[PDB]
Formats: C-alpha cells, structure tokens, sequence
C-alpha cells in the first residue's frame, strides 16, 4: 500500500497567517494526489485534485504544490472559517489511501466566557435525577475549568464536559458542564453554583442560583 | 444542485448485516466512479470500497475485504453498500464520495452513521433549559435544550425547525457511565423577545421513532411553581 503521512497533525495559526501542510507518499505517486478540507462533523470536501488545481468555487487562497514523492498545501491569508482538518489523499495507485490528517485552529485574541446557569427543569426532576448546567460561551483559548459547588460545598467527580469545536465566525468556543445528581439529594440543598477559572478571568466568574427560589 | 443522501444505518449487533443506500442527483452518475469512505469516531478519514462507473470493477480496503460487497444500480442512480459479519471497529460515518477517474473525490453526501453494539436502542428524553428571570449580559439571554438518556449516536436538534440557526451551540455528545449519551443544544436570543418569541427545539433520534419538540418557556420565578 502507498502510505500517506501529513506533517504537522495539528497547528494554530491567526488569521491573515501562512500555513503550510506537508505531505508524503512511502512511493512516487507522480501528481496524482487531492487536499481535502472537512469542517469537525461536516462531510469533506475536495479542495486541489492533481496537487495544483483548484476545485471550483475554492478559495483561490488555498494553492498546492509538488509532486512525486512530496506535497504541499498552502494557506495563504488565514480566515477563520479555515479551522478545520485537512487530508491529502493519493489518486495514483489502489488501494487509495489518505493521510493522518491536519488540525488547524484558529489563534484569536483571549475572550472571556459569558456564564449562564440553568436548574433543572420541572419535568425532569420527576425522573429522580436531576441535573444543573453551567454554560461557557464564546471563550478562547479552549482550556477552562467549572468548578461546581452545591450550598458552597465543593463537588467533584460528579461533572461531565462538552466542548463546542472552533466556531468558523469569531473563532471561539462554548463549553458546557453538567452536575448530574439523584432527584432526593437535589432537594435537600439550596444553593447551586458553577465557578468558572479562565484565562480571561482576572477573578472566577460565579453564577448561582437557590434550589426553590427561582 | 449536486446531492449524495446516505441512508441505511443505524445499530446492528456485531456479526450482523446491514445495506448502506446512497442516492445521486443532479450530476451525471453514469460516468462518475462512485466511493464509499467511513470515518471512525475520534479517528481519520478511512477509503473501504469503490466502484468503476460502468460498474461490475470493484475495490476494497484489506480492512473489509470478504465482507463488505459494494454495488450500484445505474438505472436508479443509486449506489450501495452490503456490510456483513460486522466489528466493532467497523463502526463508523459512512459517506459515499464521487470522483471521475484520478481527479479525486469532488461530489459528496452528507454521511451515514454506523453503530455496531451488543446494547440495545434508546430514546432521548428531552427536558427544556428555562432562561433566568434577569439574564442580563446585556440585551442576550441564553436558553437551550438538554437531551439525555439515549443510545446510540447521532442526535439530530433544530431550533423552531430550521428557522433559527444563529447562536445556536449543539455540544458533542458526552457518553454517561450508563453506557448512554447526553448532550444540550444552546442558544443566546434578545432577552426583551423572551415573552414575544416562541422558541422550540426539535430533537430527533433516528434508532428510535423519538421526534419532540420541546417548547422553551421562562417561567414565574417569583413564586418558582
């Protein structure tokens, strides 16, 4: 089999930046070799077929080069909706094969998460367990802490994570923490918080709310 | 337009089958070698079968060789996929990805996902994210959608059915020590048109029959209730 490895796995460029992708065929695959971009989830799509030439409608800042044994794929004038993975994919020989892939992530300013707190709603506490969300929205970088507290006890281990991937506008990220806990020890306690530790947080933010008052 | 729509999947047990269905439009399928590329989750992007355009020449990945039979029907300008004797491992988004000769992949559909799991089928339950009474980051205010409670993989969630997409946060699945998923979907809206908009997520879970739409409402506070 060709093998395909793509250099680097993953990158942060900011926009208006260069980017450079590699890529390299174990076996001269002449110019047959294709650069797809696939936004996270999203289905592919074909950006330079025969490593130089631009499908219709790409952005004429997407080039590739070379050829044989070594390719090259250039981003020239990162936009943000850029973020995304890239593969190269040789058309020369069966079995076709892709490569590793590259992660490009958009480098932004530091933002600040906006925090919202939410209680359980009234439906589900009749499943006898509730839970209590804390959403950070719109932040860079990627990394945050949720610190959950339950009538200024702390609480750990009971807290799962989800984070958005890179939005293609502003380039920032959402990040959402669920407190899961039984319906019985929901009630007993009043105050629910989330404290949130950021980058661009000079001070943890803290949302709270009380049990029954709202 | 040019469209590639996947059908077929869902979950099976391992070692059983499944028919991935891939449908074309508005392209010429008769000269257009068709392409079946997976994609593992958390994994990279996976070539398992092709098909030459005037059929009958077909390739495969050593990974499925023996087991996955590709074929396609001209005269319905459909392309399929007979997956037999599944792994786990085989579980994947299956997309079909067409391309003239050494040209590359230029037409693809919107993927098809495949779970293999011993575990049986679940439907989400879908609980409403109340907007607080001040919510005050300024004029935005911030409501969801929590969806719990559901196996296996995807979920798909629209805000007031397609109609309003901006703001909108649908966060990546997160798998519970249940053996289920759980995620929410989040929106930021004007909070002065919290009482003047309707504002409803509509959940739907392929696996099962479960499609809810679950109105968002604030409520009262004053008194909770």
């Amino acid at each position: 089999d060709i093998q395909m490895t793509q250099s680097p796995s993953s990158l942060s460029a900011s926009v208006g930046d260069r980017v450079t992708i590699t890529c390299r065929s174990s076996q001269r695959i002449m110019t047959y070799l294709n650069w797809y971009q696939q936004k996270p989830g999203k289905a592919p799509k074909l950006l330079i077929f025969v490593a130089s030439h631009s499908q219709s409608g790409v952005p004429s800042r997407f080039r590739g080069s070379g050829s044989e044994t070594d390719f090259t794929l250039t981003i020239s004038g990162l936009q943000p909706e850029d973020s995304a993975t890239y593969y190269c994919q040789q058309s020369f020989w069966t079995p076709l094969t892709f490569g590793g892939g590259t992660k490009v992530e958009i480098k932004r300013t530091v933002a600040a998460p906006s925090v919202f707190i939410f209680p359980p709603s009234d439906e589900q506490l009749k499943s006898g367990t509730a839970s209590v969300v804390c959403l950070l929205n719109n932040f860079y970088p990627r990394e945050a802490k949720v610190q959950w507290k339950v009538d200024n006890a702390l609480q750990s281990g009971n807290s799962q994570e989800s984070v958005t991937e890179q939005d293609s506008k502003d380039s920032t990220y959402s990040l959402s923490s669920t407190l899961t806990l039984s319906k019985a020890d929901y009630e007993k306690h009043k105050v629910y918080a989330c404290e949130v530790t950021h980058q661009g947080l000079s001070s943890p933010v803290t949302k709270s709310f009380n049990r029954g008052e709202c | 337009e040019v469209q590639l729509l996947e059908s077929g999947g869902g979950l099976v047990q391992p070692g059983g089958s499944l028919r991935l269905s891939c449908a074309a439009s508005g392209f010429t399928f008769s000269i257009y070698s068709m392409n079946w590329v997976r994609q593992a989750p958390g994994k990279g992007l996976e070539w398992v079968s092709s098909i030459g355009s005037s059929g009958g020449t077909t390739y495969y990945a050593d990974s499925v060789k023996g087991r996955f039979t590709i074929s396609r029907d001209n005269s319905k300008n459909t392309l399929y996929l007979q997956m037999n004797s599944l792994r786990a491992e085989d579980t994947a988004v299956y997309y079909c990805a067409g391309s003239q000769w050494l040209y590359g992949m230029d037409v693809w559909g919107q993927g098809t996902t495949v779970t293999v799991s011993s575990a049986s089928t679940k439907g989400p339950s879908v609980f409403p994210l109340a907007p607080s009474s001040k919510s005050t980051s300024g004029g935005t205010a911030a409501l969801g959608c929590l969806v719990k409670d559901y196996f296996p993989e995807p979920v798909t969630v629209s805000w007031n059915s397609g109609a309003l997409t901006s703001g909108v946060h649908t966060f990546p699945a997160v798998l519970q020590s249940s053996g289920l998923y759980s995620l929410s979907s989040v929106v930021t809206v004007p909070s002065s048109s919290l009482g003047t908009q309707t504002y409803i997520c509509n959940v739907n879970h392929k696996p099962s029959n479960t499609k809810v739409d679950k109105r968002v409402e604030p409520k009262s506070c004053d008194k909770t209730h």
